[PDB]
RNA sequence: GGUGAAAAGUACCCCGGGAGGGGAGUGAAAGAGUACCUGAAACCGUGCGCUUACAAUCCGUCAGAGCCCUCGACGUGUCGUGGGGUGAUGGCGUGCCUUUUGAAGAAUGAGCCUGCGAGUCAGGGACAUGUCGCGAGGUUAACCCGGGUGGGGUAGCCGC
RNA sequence: AAGUCCAAGAGUGCGGCAGUGAGACGGCGGGGGAUAAGCUCCGUGCGUCGAGAGGGAAACAGCCCAGAUCGCCGGCUAAG
RNA sequence: GGCAGCCAACGUGUUGGCUGGGUAGGGGAGCGUCCUGCAUCCGGUGAAGCCGCCGAGUGAUCGAGUGGUGGAGGGUGUGG
């Protein structure tokens, strides 16, 4: 039920937007969002490791010797894997690592913890970035730095606005997401999160019906 | 994610051979004759340390008895009779007196006869 | 203002894989197979008696 | 402490072993005396352990400006080398292997008191 | 002088000033305790009667706590795999003996 | 496979037939010298400390004299809540692993060190048990739109 | 009917995970053998070894005593 | 005198009582290695590795205690 006061990059304010606490005043999930956020980071795993079983080694067709008389152990290639330059045991292979949780996990994840930056006054509407026309990392910067103090923020801008994108996209701390990809694991990187007014009411159309 | 497991593997090396120290032949250079010769040892200091207690039990009865035959007593009626009279000092304590100073000694075996029946071979 | 770091399993979640023929003290030179016969390398399978 | 003056002979192509059994005689003793002995010693590996003995003396000579005749040959050691090997072939098709060792023999003489 | 004090389990010898390790004690560093003698030998008289024995004590100060030597067990048993470690450090009181 | 930041890769002198070194120089370093980052263990020496040539030793462990070193105190060498090294001597003491009713076994395997060498993965698989979400409902598969891990997708599947 | 009952860590039922299915000697009851075997085959709310350390039997898995949580330079005992 | 497992009492961390040999095997809780999300800290005034000293823990082991060597990266917390 908070009231987030939309702020101009002139330093003053146009209005306010209501957020709806069923949307923005849910409690936390820990255990919930652990296993969203862990399987957002299992499906950026790039499992792109191999190596070469006992039979994809180059070579090994013979055996190297005869089996009895030789007064030495009864080998059966020069490829197993006690050799050297042999085939690997139990070694990767490629992997899909991504893991498919119910859509109503992923969304209450992403409810609780914009709720959680809610609670604590972490949630921040404005009218756009940068005076348009032109990028300027300086004065979006300028801005940035008088609505918050902290190190990481998201930045939530439409995708049309693409000037006041790239006025931001050269901070170190700073983020940008499109409101139709939020997830859980931006949200809670982040100490603050910059809506645009656009982009406020985007997600909460979004999830108003 | 291969490890290279000889960090971990060195560990246990070192401890054992650290502690292999003084070990005549190849039992203090190698971790394999060490690690063997180390499972001995702790048995036999587990083994030691639970018969120590007996081994000197039996050097202080051996010197109690000696000085209690130098006292005209046998050993198993000296501590009949101290058990009769009350006096209840342990043999070790026993020994000291029998080493360090034998005029102590000398009294509480004149206090252990004189506790003593007068008929130890009588039928009570 | 719960971070990446703050976040947990719920407890009793996750149990221990058994690493199972990785020395004495556990599970160590037969990894819970007993010693010899069929069972002690393959498998029966569940239409045999 | 006295002043010493040291000569080192690398990778000669002697066994260790083979050079201590000479060095052995001439350890602790005058720079002459030892020269002398390992000249008249029947055993080839005087040829090397004889000439770093009088390598170190020439440093002495010339490096330390000391005294000829008070140089002692304190310490004298053979460290083993690297060791080549080869292969003799032998009977029925066996092959065994040989080592082609070698040697650092050290010396440090230092010039004691008469 | 010097008598036989009782403590933990067990009987030492001990004259004015003496130094001894015993078993744990609940008492404070600096605090006196006072223990029961089993034998007190004065010159060339010891006292022996039961009675006459408790009417005697020997008064102590404890100087620290201590930990015993580190002991480690290896307990193992041939051809059957099985070990099993520990150790074990005993914990102790210092006794500056003052009076008797 | 690995000198160094850079060859600045050791001019000149001395021993040696050379190889190799010793001075001198270069360099932050030569415990970086084109045998070159770090330089472990096995294995091989040299120096010192203690011990050992009347003694039947799974090579240790427990008790232990003597000697040597070190830390305190008083003092000026002898104790102390001490610590190390070595050990004359005394008690006890039948390697490890496999496999066996039972092996120190004269059953197997192992010369030594260092590196390597064995319950893993896939699947809306099956069963059971934790944990989480929703709950008489639960969930989508292919697929479509997202530079993403997000959003749509009711076909089916399980419960009823 | 009681006993044990801050324990036997006891029964029974359902389920998950097993290993085992080569046993040995000793006491008592027996078959085979020659009323031989350190033989072989059975019975035993019999024991120990297996899977058991410690003490005794000179040494000596299976016999007697006794079941090792650790420490102590305390005491009392068991078989002997 | 120290530890631990089961249980009980007041009560909400203590105390007490029982118990703690063990192979196949079952269950529980952990040590050390490496790669990583996030968070912090250390490092040419010298990281890692190695060699020691002096210590520590019930065990795997530890030493954001110290020296020698060394020359560029590491520690810790909480998840994967
Ligand atoms: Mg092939
Ligand atoms: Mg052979
Ligand atoms: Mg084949
Ligand atoms: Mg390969
Ligand atoms: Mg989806
Ligand atoms: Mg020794
Ligand atoms: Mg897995
Ligand atoms: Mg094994
Ligand atoms: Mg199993
Ligand atoms: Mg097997
Ligand atoms: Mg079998
Ligand atoms: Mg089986
Ligand atoms: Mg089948
Ligand atoms: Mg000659
Ligand atoms: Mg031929
Ligand atoms: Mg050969
Ligand atoms: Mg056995
Ligand atoms: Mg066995
Ligand atoms: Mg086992
Ligand atoms: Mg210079
Ligand atoms: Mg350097
Ligand atoms: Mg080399
Ligand atoms: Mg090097
Ligand atoms: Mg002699
Ligand atoms: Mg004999
Ligand atoms: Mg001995
Ligand atoms: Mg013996
Ligand atoms: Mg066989
Ligand atoms: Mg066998
Ligand atoms: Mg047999
Ligand atoms: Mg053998
Ligand atoms: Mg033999
Ligand atoms: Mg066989
Ligand atoms: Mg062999
Ligand atoms: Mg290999
Ligand atoms: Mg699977
Ligand atoms: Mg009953
Ligand atoms: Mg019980
Ligand atoms: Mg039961
Ligand atoms: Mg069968
Ligand atoms: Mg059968
Ligand atoms: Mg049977
Ligand atoms: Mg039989
Ligand atoms: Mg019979
Ligand atoms: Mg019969
Ligand atoms: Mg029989
Ligand atoms: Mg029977
Ligand atoms: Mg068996
Ligand atoms: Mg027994
Ligand atoms: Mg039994
Ligand atoms: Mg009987
Ligand atoms: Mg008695
Ligand atoms: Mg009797
Ligand atoms: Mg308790
Ligand atoms: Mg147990
Ligand atoms: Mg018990
Ligand atoms: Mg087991
Ligand atoms: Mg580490
Ligand atoms: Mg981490
Ligand atoms: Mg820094
Ligand atoms: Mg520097
Ligand atoms: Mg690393
Ligand atoms: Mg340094
Ligand atoms: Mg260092
Ligand atoms: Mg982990």
């Amino acid at each position: 039920t908070l009231k987030v006061d939309v702020k101009t990059p002139a330093g003053k304010t146009d209005g306010s937007v209501e957020l709806p606490a069923e949307l923005f005043d849910v409690e936390p999930n820990i255990a919930l969002m652990h296993q969203v956020v862990t399987a957002q980071l299992a499906a950026k795993r790039q499992g792109t490791h191999s190596t070469k079983t006992r039979g994809e080694v180059s070579g090994g067709g013979k055996k190297p010797y005869r089996q009895k008389g030789t007064g030495r152990a009864r080998q059966g290639s020069t490829r197993a894997p006690q050799f050297t330059g042999g085939g690997t045991v139990h070694g990767p292979k490629p992997r899909d690592y991504s893991q498919r949780t119910p859509k109503k996990m992923i969304a209450a994840a992403l409810r609780g913890a914009l709720s959680d930056r809610a609670r604590n006054d972490r949630i921040h509407a404005v009218t756009e970035l940068v005076e348009g026309q032109t990028p300027s990392t300086k004065s979006a910067k300028t801005f940035l730095g008088t609505l918050t103090e902290n190190k990481k923020v998201l930045v939530v801008i439409g995708r049309t606005d693409e000037v006041g994108a790239k006025s931001v996209r050269n901070l170190p701390g700073v983020h940008v997401i499109s409101p139709d990809q939020l997830n859980t694991y931006d949200v809670l990187n982040a100490d603050d999160v910059v809506f645009s007014v656009e982009a406020l009411n985007a997600y909460i159309s979004a999830n108003s019906k | 994610a291969r490890v290279k497991r000889a960090l971990n593997a060195q560990k246990k090396r070192r401890t054992v051979l650290k502690a292999s120290k003084g070990y005549r032949g190849q039992r203090s250079r190698l971790y394999r004759k060490a690690k063997e010769q180390q499972l001995h040892s702790l048995t036999y200091a587990y083994r030691d340390r639970r018969a120590r207690k007996g081994e000197f039990r039996k050097l202080w009865i051996s010197r109690i008895n000696a000085a209690a035959r130098a006292n005209d007593i046998t050993y198993n009626r000296l501590i009949q009779g101290l058990k009769a009279a009350g006096v209840e000092v342990d043999r070790k304590n026993l020994a000291e007196l029998a080493v360090s100073d034998p005029a102590a000694f000398t009294a509480l075996v004149d206090v252990a006869r004189a506790a003593l029946p007068e008929d130890v071979n009588a039928p009570s | 203002v719960i971070k990446l770091h703050d976040l947990k399993p719920a407890p009793g979640e996750k149990k221990a894989k058994t690493r199972v023929g990785r020395g004495e003290g556990s599970k160590g030179k037969t990894a819970g197979r007993g010693t010899k016969g069929t069972k002690a390398r393959k498998n029966v399978p569940v239409m045999f008696e | 402490e006295f002043p010493s003056a040291t000569a080192k002979a690398r990778y000669v192509r002697v066994s260790a072993t083979k050079a201590r059994r000479v060095i052995d005689l001439v350890r602790g003793k005058s720079v002459e005396e030892a020269l002398d002995i390992l000249r008249w010693a029947p055993q080839a590996a005087s040829e090397p352990v004889a000439k770093v003995i009088a390598s170190a003396a020439a440093n002495a000579q010339n490096n330390e400006g000391l005294d000829p005749s008070t140089l002692v040959v304190a310490t004298v050691y053979a460290d083993e080398g690297p060791t080549a090997k080869r292969i003799r072939p032998r009977a029925q098709g066996r092959a065994f292997r040989i080592r082609k060792r070698t040697s650092h023999i050290t010396v440090i003489v230092e010039s004691r008191p008469p | 002088t010097y008598a036989i004090v009782k403590t933990g389990g067990k009987q030492y010898k001990v004259a004015a000033g003496d130094v001894v390790k015993v078993e744990k004690l609940d008492s404070e560093p600096g605090a006196s305790v006072s223990l029961p003698v089993a034998l007190v030998v004065d010159g060339a008289n010891v006292t022996s009667k039961a009675d006459d024995l408790a009417k005697v004590a020997v008064t102590a100060e404890v100087l620290e706590h201590t930990k015993g030597p580190k002991i480690r067990i290896h307990k193992f048993k041939n051809k059957t795999g099985y070990h099993k470690r520990q150790g074990h450090r005993q914990q102790l009181t210092v006794l500056k003996v003052t009076g008797i």
